């Protein structure tokens, strides 16, 4: 059984630049819905800090996957459990600002 | 001459290479329709003369977590070749991430 994922890019703060369109099947938003808000705005309260904390931390891990499990409200106001897994990447050609990749997937708090 | 954003193609694959996802913008770099690359193995596409280094590449990732590849050529939609260079990181394993960058233009 396929889990259900979706890959996104963020830029350093945690806004979507890029939303892969499985996010329909994983958390029931069309692209657009999900695209120049912040993470942070679809994660539980109790667990916001935490999300901006690693996307703060993901960029000083030379390039290493960093994870983090979260509650994630769905198009139905549900939350739901997912675990994004990070990583910063850069065009080694370029000077340009580290962005950061996700895999976002839905999983169980068991 | 293109800007770094339109150069660039993120892929994912299952632990065999197989693509599951691709961005759309391969299409204007290598002709192919991300459609018809999905449950198509990555090796299908490398030149015969950089197999033997990508299968190397392709054991270090899976050892390792993470690798960059060397340079290599993708055969193009339309016949040709490009050369690319990428980054692949396993997502624990559940699937490959793969940040893809063209390094040419389509050379036949
Ligand atoms: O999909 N891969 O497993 C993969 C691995 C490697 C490396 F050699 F570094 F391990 C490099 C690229 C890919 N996938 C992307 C791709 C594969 C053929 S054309 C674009």
């Amino acid at each position: 059984c396929q889990p259900t994922r979706f890959i996104s890019r963020h830029n350093i703060e945690g806004i979507f630049t890029f939303v892969d369109h499985r996010c329909v099947a994983t958390v029931g938003y069309q692209p657009q819905e999900l695209l120049g808000k912040n993470i942070v705005e679809f994660c539980h309260p109790e667990d916001q800090q935490l999300l901006r904390d690693s996307f703060q931390q993901v960029v000083k891990l030379k390039g290493q996957v960093l994870s983090v499990m979260f509650r994630f409200r769905s198009k139905n106001q549900e939350w739901l459990w997912m675990r994004t897994s990070s990583f910063t990447f850069q065009n080694p050609y370029s000077d340009e600002i580290e962005y950061i990749i996700c895999t976002n997937t839905n999983v169980k708090n068991s | 001459f293109k800007g770094l954003d339109s150069k660039t193609f993120l892929s994912e694959h299952s632990m065999d290479m197989k693509f599951t996802y691709c961005d759309d913008r391969i299409t204007e770099l290598i002709g192919y329709h991300p459609e018809e690359l999905l449950g198509r193995s990555a090796y299908e596409f490398y030149h015969a003369l950089d197999s033997e280094n990508m299968t190397k590449s392709h054991q270090n990732l899976c050892t390792k977590g993470q690798v960059v590849s060397g340079q290599y050529r993708m055969l193009a939609k339309h016949g040709g070749y490009v050369w690319l260079e990428t980054q692949g990181t396993v997502i624990y394993p559940q699937c490959i991430m793969c940040v893809n960058y063209v390094l040419s233009e389509i050379e036949k």
